[PDB]
């Protein structure tokens, strides 16, 4: 049972809490062992607080790394975004010498030192890999075949992009998410420019939500033509996105979808057979009934 | 020894940081020198006569020359010292100028005049202690080798042909001709590449002084400019030409290239030809128009259902059993021509270019577009066989690119070509557009930039953005093409039926193992090196050894016929004269010094070096024509038994020795 | 030469995988045996396949059908 | 009787086993090769008068290595450089060589540069836990046991301890307190390692007989193909008797082997950093080496020196005159010979100035051997320089983790 | 009233052009290395250097082509073991041995010559005068 | 190559423009002292007649003899074999 400190950033446990719930189920149920990350807060969350001040992000994403270096653990996430800041400012400061001094110099003033000791992962990235929990472990732990529902997959941008700066390979037309979905049971769809941001990132979601909703739309219009009966998403950004923005889009246009958005790990909760109760599904902005029906 | 010292100025070039009075005081004192004194360009003709007025006036035994580097100017002052009763090599230069003055410019004077004196005083040392040596001058056998029988190495080989120099041309492929043998039509004349081209495959294929071996592959080369005895590979073709039909003793003839042995073969593979697009049988040939009409069999797919043999019948063409022969072929120079392959473009994920079927490369389009291609000349969409209405040309693709995947030079030729292809498909399907996605029109040559403007003129549009990304439709298969109209100044979505890439060129497959087997090196780019890169484009730096081609980079059929031209005439160049001169570094034994311990054998990469009898003593033999002067062997051997001619162990212990001197 | 892949999460240590497979069974049950290797055996509650390097299974499908709760997935394809 | 085997040999004449220093199997192995005509001489150690004079022979005549028989402690000589020497180099006669670790080591080196023929060589080896110079033995037996040391019969060094037997009785002192109080074994003695010479085509010693056999019996290891014919040949003409070896007598030869290699490291250490560190070790150096008055006997004593003129001698590097000679002369020989040194101890021993020729030499071996991996006088392996490969120069680059030599090469 | 006495042996092919490149490109350093300009690097005898070191070069520096790019195809791996050794030898014999050091320099880089003769002067600097030079007497 | 060559060159120096140029792309060597080399073999080559300063008046012929008249421009000065 591999055990990772379990980063928890601000939107699963304050707005979908049924996301890290199901996380830490599924997780102990292969074999991962989640733990709580003590006194963790906000990773600067990269959009909205790096566009203000990269110093600053820089000392809280480490704040949040030297936490779980004192607690000698490899941090595991559930969100694109905490992805981000959290392994790119620990590979950042892994290898720029003069943003560990000032970043150390910084941390100081709160007895606090970074030194660069552990690695960070995304929850399915490590459902992917084979040292650890691989797909065949997840066909395997999967109970409920969740069969004949059509899934549609949104990767997100900050898990794998830019290809430059990551290791997951092309982010032309990646296929691994399509795996862990189907590992469930569920069969993957492909949609028109499936690799597209959803509108929320870098703030926009804030700064400019008309904006941020069409581009959000353009998505939602390639799904539905599709045909999908749900989201999967591997981002809490991006789950609020699809599904508050589904809301501000059925006031702000005339746009009707009801698709339900789900991230995996709920899904992955939902095949090993945690209740909708207990993934507290009624959270969401859009019903999850017509997917429930279909899959139940 | 009386060695005298002469100082130039450069024209203040060395005058402008030290103090060349100071420096030719200093030589004036130091032993051995006769005469020192000064001259503002000792390389002008006034500098070498004042060379030779003081080697006769003060009986110079040596000369040291403080100037440039040697590099630049050892055979003027060679030749200088000659003229005037010396030995060339009795002279030795300090160089005061391209590692003193160019490099101790500024605020600091006195420091760069010490460096001056320092080197000229080595410099002296080592002069004090040369003497005489001889070049050695090797024969040079009167044949001639050409790797490549594409346009380059073909013309090549008929330029030395007519020169009256016996040939070799070596194709690794059954047929002559290369990629302009695909090429459909030539920018910016548009003429048939074929037709224009088939003369002088003809023309090859007569010549008397060619000795034409296609699909035949160099397996190791050895010796130098004099002989290179290199060992070819005759893969097995499997068919027999009539001359070898005779010689094994068949009266009725070998291939006569009549095709019934490929009309009853039932293996059916892709054409490579044909880019993959066509057929083949296992017993094949390219295309109709090859040169030695000759009929190979793919020995790899071959079934052995021997129908092929009942086909050619009393021919007796075919040889189901032949097996690779090797010969071993002795000639004076070598020309390579290796040519190019097309950069692997599907490693650009997003351009579909494997995921896509509507995506396709230039040199599949020049199939598909060649009225003898795999359609009857006619362009159609890979994915229904319907005839495209909008053309995209994705120009630059993996090109100018410095993100590690695509190469980061200029191809040279793509933006020609693409023009060319617009202008086909223009003419061609009537109402089709044309779009190129550009980012850098390069019409360069003759009449280039007049093709542009006809292009434009027909009707082509010219949309200024690199294509950022292509997507398509999941039903019409469709390409959208995602960039900017970057002169507009808004986004765009061109939705064609075909999409074109404009990929990249590369050295092709086995290029570099056949350049390592001759010595070459490879440039930056990862093309073969030139000698010079301004002035001497087509020789390398092992002697004997010339480029032609794309080989030594991208460049147009003209381009590429000049080159292969400078390099026939430079190869002919020592044939012609059947003298040539080797430098005299070589390792010379001192054989009352060798011990014959033969140690020193395996440290020569040229093999020049061996264990022999003398005087019943087992000591070591130089190869002298073998040797290149590198030295290994002579730092080697701990009894000093070994002499490097002009690099002496007394000549650099004396150097050092007076570096240390004060 | 095949590959076994045995679903640890619901193996129940019933060993009627490592009765039945024709390989484990050919050292007693043979005259004179040949090979005495063994594709499975439970350690620990859960059947564990010694054939690590897939040199022994002939892909018989005696263990896929004998486990009572279908958790042996057997693979025809190399591996 | 094949390459490998471990066995107990005697003599079957009563004379050669009685003069033997323990069964007289390795003259009686020379006597057979000699008499059946495998070898057309036989060079061995003889006492040429007190049996502190050790004497290198070349034997013909079949009745004289009886003479040959019992082992000298104090023959600190060294054969193959004699070989080459005045034997031209064994290159057409075959020769049959009684030879200690480092006579072995000797042999392979020399045969690697190409100066003898090991295919016409047959050495016999004898395992070596040391040997004393002469007149320094003279002094211990003087001054130490009290002795005259005229007296003495025969002297052995047996279980660590100096063994004397003189008339009277006998004697023994350890060797390691005789080596602290300043006598003992040679320096290079003290640090060699190379105990059983497995490199030989049989290894003989008194290490592993135990029991009935404790003085009478010679424990064999047959290390060849040539070893194994010429012990069965000599077995089956009953010119040597064999039995195989006690498994216990195998265990305590290893043991004693062991002890061995471990009591050379110890004096490898104190010896080294005795030389000191950093620039105290170049004023040792250069201090010590400007005593050379350029007698030149360490060059013609090494077996690693096979040039026809030494480097020394060229003027371009040492001035001819001069006799405060430069460092360069010990830099030239450090040079040439550091890489493989065999730790013979010749020019130590036959310096007239006293310089730690064999110390300097050894210390510069032991790291260029962990630093290249090249063990010398072991086989045919070729020198450093002599063999430079592509891929090993690539590694060693690659290691550094340097774009250059300068840096990050030594702990 | 002490300047480094460094002593440079460059090969013909790759390291006198580096040097040349730089001093056409105009690239300036400081006038302490003076260089012999041998063919290869292959060339380079042990005793050389030994020489060197022994009449009294504060530093010496042997550059050559990078490592596949010998003009003549392989004369450098010899070169590179030769000088692994003598780093070895100076150590032993407690001469400094980062007083030697053998750079791998192209036909191209003349900017990386540069950089390599302020590094050597640097360092030398920073050792001081050689011990040799007073051990002699 | 062996042939004998005659060299015209209107004015009174060999090299073109090449000699006018201070530095050379992409290699940014100087001209000159490329050049000079090649400049300084032509006029010693023996097979090659250097005829600076002279223009091509007429040409009548064909592959075989092309009558090639010559006009030697004044130069003014004599160089040391006219001279003698
Ligand atoms: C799509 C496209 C269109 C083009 N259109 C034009 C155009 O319209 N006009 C124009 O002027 N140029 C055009 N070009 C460029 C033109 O093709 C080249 O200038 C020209 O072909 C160069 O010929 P080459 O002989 O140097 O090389 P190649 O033609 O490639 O010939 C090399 C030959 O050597 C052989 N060979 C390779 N390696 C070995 C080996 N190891 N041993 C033996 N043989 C070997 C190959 O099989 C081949 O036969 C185009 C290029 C492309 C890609
Ligand atoms: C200096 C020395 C130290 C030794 N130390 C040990 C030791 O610690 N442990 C051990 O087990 N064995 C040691 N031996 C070897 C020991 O003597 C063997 O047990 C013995 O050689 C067995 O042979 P033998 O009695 O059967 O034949 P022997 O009749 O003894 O034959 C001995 C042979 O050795 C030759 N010989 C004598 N002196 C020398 C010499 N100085 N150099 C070379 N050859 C010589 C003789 O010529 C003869 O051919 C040593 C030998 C020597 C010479
Ligand atoms: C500003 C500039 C910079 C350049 N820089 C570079 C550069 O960095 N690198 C590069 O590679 N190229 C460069 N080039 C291009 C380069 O100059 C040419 O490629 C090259 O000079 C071509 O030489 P040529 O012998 O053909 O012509 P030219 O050099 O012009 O030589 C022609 C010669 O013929 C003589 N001549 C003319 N008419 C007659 C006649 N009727 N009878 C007799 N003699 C006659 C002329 O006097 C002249 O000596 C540059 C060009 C320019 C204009
Ligand atoms: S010889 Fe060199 S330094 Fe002297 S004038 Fe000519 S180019 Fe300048
Ligand atoms: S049938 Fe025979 S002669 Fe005719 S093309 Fe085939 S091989 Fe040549
Ligand atoms: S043997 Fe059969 S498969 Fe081979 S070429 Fe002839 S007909 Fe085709
Ligand atoms: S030739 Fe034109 S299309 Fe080809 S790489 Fe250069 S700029 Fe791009
Ligand atoms: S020259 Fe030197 S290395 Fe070569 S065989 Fe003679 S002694 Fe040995
Ligand atoms: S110098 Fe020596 S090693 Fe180099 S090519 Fe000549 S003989 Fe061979
Ligand atoms: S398939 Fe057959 S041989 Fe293989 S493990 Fe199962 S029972 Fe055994
Ligand atoms: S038969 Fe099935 S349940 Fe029983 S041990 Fe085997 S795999 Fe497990
Ligand atoms: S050096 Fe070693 S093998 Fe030679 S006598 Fe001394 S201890 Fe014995
Ligand atoms: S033996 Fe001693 S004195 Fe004689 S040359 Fe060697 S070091 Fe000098
Ligand atoms: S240097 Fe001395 S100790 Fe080393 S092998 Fe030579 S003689 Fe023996
Ligand atoms: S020191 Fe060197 S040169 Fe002198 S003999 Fe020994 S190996 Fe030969
Ligand atoms: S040519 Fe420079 S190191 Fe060999």
């Amino acid at each position: 049972m591999h055990e990772y400190a379990f980063f928890l950033g601000c939107i699963a446990p304050n707005r979908y809490p049924g996301c890290e719930a199901s996380a830490i189920k599924t997780s102990e149920k292969v074999g991962i062992k989640l733990l709580p990350l003590k006194g963790a807060s906000c990773c600067p969350a990269p959009g909205a607080f790096g566009s203000i001040d990269l110093n600053v992000w820089y000392a809280m994403a480490a704040r949040n790394l030297v936490l779980a270096e004192e607690m000698k653990k490899d941090i595991a996430l559930i969100c694109n975004g905490c992805y981000k800041s959290i392994w790119e400012v620990n590979h950042i400061l892994k290898h720029n010498d003069e943003l560990r001094d000032n970043v150390n110099e910084v941390l100081a003033e709160i007895d606090m030192q970074f030194k660069g000791t552990i690695d960070v992962w995304h929850l399915a990235e490590l459902y992917y890999d084979d040292k650890v929990c691989g797909v065949q472990k997840i066909k395997d732990s999967v109970t409920t075949p969740l069969s004949g529902a059509k899934v549609a997959a949104h990767y997100g941008c900050h898990l794998m992009k830019p290809k430059k700066e990551r290791h997951f390979g092309d982010t032309e037309n990646p296929m691994w998410f399509e795996e862990l979905i189907g590992a469930l049971g569920a069969e993957p769809i492909q949609y028109r420019n499936k690799m597209q941001c959803c509108g929320a990132g870098g703030g926009v979601r804030g700064y400019d939500i008309v904006h941020a909703l069409d581009i959000t739309n353009e998505k939602l219009i390639n799904i539905q033509e599709a045909g999908a009966d749900a989201i999967t998403e591997l981002c809490p950004f991006c789950q609020l996105q699809f599904d508050r923005g589904q809301i501000e889009i059925k006031e702000k246009f005339g746009d009707v979808y009801n698709i339900p958005v789900l991230h995996y790990n709920e899904l992955l909760g939902l095949a090993q057979g945690m209740s909708p109760q207990d993934l507290a599904l009624d959270l969401h902005a859009i019903d999850c009934t017509p997917f429930l029906q279909k899959v139940l | 020894p009386r060695i005298g010292v002469f100082v130039c100025h450069c024209g203040t070039n060395i005058a402008g940081s030290m103090s060349i009075d100071d420096v030719v005081n200093y030589a004036k004192t130091l032993p051995y020198v006769a005469v020192a004194d000064q001259y503002q360009y000792m390389c002008s003709t006034p500098g070498q006569k004042k060379i030779d007025d003081a080697i006769k006036e003060y009986n110079l035994t040596g000369v040291v020359v403080a100037a440039c580097s040697p590099r630049l100017h050892e055979p003027t002052f060679r030749t200088a010292t000659k003229e005037g009763g010396l030995n060339p090599f009795r002279f030795e230069m300090a160089n005061i100028r391209e590692q003193n003055s160019w490099v101790h410019m500024h605020g600091m004077w006195d420091e760069a005049t010490q460096k001056a004196k320092d080197q000229v005083r080595m410099a002296v040392a080592k002069a004090a202690k040369l003497e005489d040596l001889v070049p050695k001058s090797v024969p040079v056998e009167k044949t001639a080798m050409v790797v490549g029988g594409g346009v380059a190495g073909m013309q090549a080989a008929l330029d030395l042909a007519s020169a009256g120099i016996k040939t070799y041309l070596i194709e690794r492929t059954p047929t002559i001709g290369g990629r302009m043998s695909q090429l459909d039509k030539t920018f910016p004349t548009l003429d048939c590449s074929q037709c224009i081209l088939t003369p002088k495959m003809v023309d090859v294929g007569r010549h008397p002084n060619i000795e034409m071996m296609t699909y035949t592959e160099v397996e190791k080369v050895e010796g130098y400019i004099g002989n290179f005895d290199v060992t070819l590979r005759k893969k097995a073709r499997g068919v027999l030409t009539p001359t070898e039909a005779t010689a094994k003793g068949i009266v009725g003839g070998g291939c006569n290239g009549c095709g019934d042995c490929s009309a009853v073969c039932p293996v059916i593979k892709p054409n490579p030809f044909e880019m993959g697009m066509a057929p083949r049988k296992a017993i094949y040939i390219y295309h109709a128009q090859v040169m030695p009409l000759i009929y190979t069999v793919d020995f790899d797919s071959c079934v052995k259902c021997g129908l092929c043999v009942e086909a050619c019948g009393d021919k007796k063409a075919i040889d189901l059993e032949m097996q690779d022969e090797f010969i071993t072929v002795k000639v004076g120079t070598a020309v390579l021509a290796t040519g190019y392959e097309l950069f692997p473009i599907e490693n650009k994920r997003e351009w579909g270019y494997k995921q896509f079927d509507n995506v396709i490369n230039a040199l599949e389009f020049e199939r598909l577009i060649c009225a003898s291609g795999p359609t009857g000349g006619h362009l159609v969409r890979p994915s229904d066989g319907k005839t495209p209405m909008k053309v995209g040309f994705v120009l630059c693709a993996g090109s100018r690119d410095n993100t590690g995947i695509g190469k980061p030079y200029c191809s040279r030729f793509c933006c020609m070509y693409s023009l060319k292809h617009a202008h086909q498909i223009m003419e061609k399907i009537p109402g089709a557009v044309a779009y190129l996605f550009y980012m850098d029109i390069r019409s360069f040559g003759k009449m280039y930039e007049e093709f542009y403007y006809r292009i434009q003129h027909e009707g082509a549009k010219f949309i200024r953005g690199r294509v950022a990304n292509v997507l398509e439709d999941k039903e019409t298969k469709n390409l959208h093409v995602f960039t900017e109209d970057t002169l507009l100044g808004r986004p765009v979505d061109v939705e064609v039926d075909l999409l074109v890439l404009a990929a990249a060129v590369q050295p092709n497959e086995g290029a570099n193992e056949l350049r390592k087997k001759f010595g070459v090196s490879a440039s930056q780019d990862g093309w073969m090196l030139e000698a010079h890169p301004k002035l001497n484009p087509c020789g390398t730096t092992t002697a004997g050894v010339f480029l032609a081609g794309v080989c030594q980079g991208p460049k147009d059929i003209p381009d590429t016929v000049a080159q292969a031209e400078g390099a026939a005439s430079a190869a002919s160049i020592p044939i012609h004269m059947g003298e040539v001169e080797l430098e005299p570094y070589f390792a010379m034994c001192i054989d009352e010094l060798c011990a014959g311990c033969g140690m020193c054998v395996n440290l020569c990469p040229y093999s020049a070096l061996s264990l022999g009898e003398k005087n019943g003593r087992t000591v070591m033999v130089v190869t002298e024509a073998k040797c290149k002067g590198c030295g290994t062997c002579g730092g080697f051997c701990p009894g000093g038994a070994i002499k490097m001619q002009h690099f002496t162990t007394p000549q650099i212990v004396a150097q050092i020795d007076a570096f240390f001197a004060g | 030469a095949f590959a076994v892949h045995v679903n640890m999460e619901r193996c129940t240590g019933c060993n009627n995988c490592v009765v039945a497979c024709p390989v484990n069974a050919l050292e007693l049950n043979t005259v004179n045996p040949s090979s005495t290797d063994k594709i499975y055996k439970v350690i620990n509650g859960d059947a564990v396949i010694l054939d690590v390097k897939h040199e022994l299974c002939a892909g018989c499908g005696i263990c896929v059908d004998a486990c009572p709760y279908d958790v042996i997935q057997l693979s025809g394809q190399p591996p | 009787a094949a390459k490998g085997d471990m066995l107990y040999a005697w003599a079957k004449d009563a004379e050669i086993q009685k003069k033997g220093e323990c069964g007289g199997a390795v003259t009686a192995l020379l006597k057979h090769a000699l008499e059946t005509k495998m070898v057309d001489a036989v060079v061995a150690i003889k006492k040429g008068k007190d049996l502190y004079d050790a004497v290198p022979t070349v034997i013909t005549n079949p009745e004289d290595i009886i003479q040959t028989a019992g082992s000298l402690h104090c023959g600190t000589l060294l054969i193959p450089k004699l070989i080459k020497k005045y034997l031209n180099g064994a290159k057409d006669m075959k020769l049959a060589v009684t030879c200690k670790g480092c006579d072995a080591m000797a042999f392979y080196e020399l045969a690697k540069r190409n100066q003898i023929n090991l295919d016409n060589i047959i050495m016999i080896g004898v395992n070596c836990g040391g040997s004393v110079s002469p007149v320094t033995a003279r002094k211990m037996i003087s001054n130490k046991f009290g002795v005259d040391p005229d007296t003495v019969h025969k002297e052995e060094i047996d279980k660590g301890q100096f063994i004397i037997e003189y008339e009277g009785g006998h004697k023994g002192i350890k060797i390691d307190e005789l080596e602290e109080e300043g006598y003992g074994r040679r320096s290079n003695c003290r640090r060699c390692k190379m105990k059983i010479p497995r490199q030989a085509d049989i290894a003989a010693g008194n290490w592993g007989v135990i029991g009935d056999k404790a003085g009478k019996a010679t424990f064999l290891e047959i290390c060849s193909e040539k070893g194994a014919n010429l012990v069965n040949s000599a077995q089956s003409k009953g010119a040597l008797e064999i039995s195989p070896a006690d498994p216990k007598g195998i265990d305590i030869r290893a043991k004693v082997e062991k002890a061995m290699f471990n009591l050379g490291d110890e004096w490898r250490h104190r010896d080294f950093e005795g030389m000191g560190k950093g620039k105290d070790r170049l004023k040792l150096m250069m201090s010590e080496s400007s005593k050379c008055i350029k007698c030149y006997a360490c060059v013609e004593a090494c077996p690693i020196c096979y040039c026809i003129e030494c480097s020394t001698k060229k003027p371009w590097y040492i001035a001819p005159g001069v006799l405060p000679t430069s460092f360069m002369f010990h830099l030239i020989r450090f040079a040439h010979v550091s890489d493989s040194c065999i730790n013979c101890g010749q020019c130590e021993e036959l310096c007239p100035m006293e310089i730690p020729n064999a110390l300097f030499m050894h210390s510069q071996q032991v790291e260029i051997e962990k630093m290249f991996g090249h063990i010398p006088g072991q086989d045919m392996t070729p020198p450093i320089h002599a063999f430079v490969e592509e891929k090993a120069e690539r590694a060693r680059l690659d290691a550094t983790g340097t774009d250059s030599i300068y840096t990050n090469i030594f702990t | 009233d002490w300047k480094p006495q460094i002593l440079a042996i460059i090969c013909n092919w790759c390291s006198y052009a580096g040097a040349d490149l730089a001093g056409g490109a105009r690239i300036q350093y400081p006038p302490t290395v003076r260089a012999i300009r041998v063919m290869c690097t292959g060339r380079v005898d042990m005793l050389f250097i030994l020489k060197a070191f022994v009449e009294g070069a504060d530093g010496v520096l042997v550059s050559g082509c990078h490592f596949g790019d010998c003009h003549y195809l392989e004369g450098n791996y010899k070169a590179a073991k030769r000088m692994f050794m003598i780093k070895n030898l100076l150590r032993n014999i407690g001469l400094d041995d980062r007083r030697f050091r053998m750079t791998f320099v192209s036909a191209s880089e003349g900017a990386k010559w540069g950089m390599v003769m302020e590094d050597v002067t640097n360092t030398i600097k920073e050792l001081g005068p050689s011990p040799i030079k007073e051990f002699k007497k």
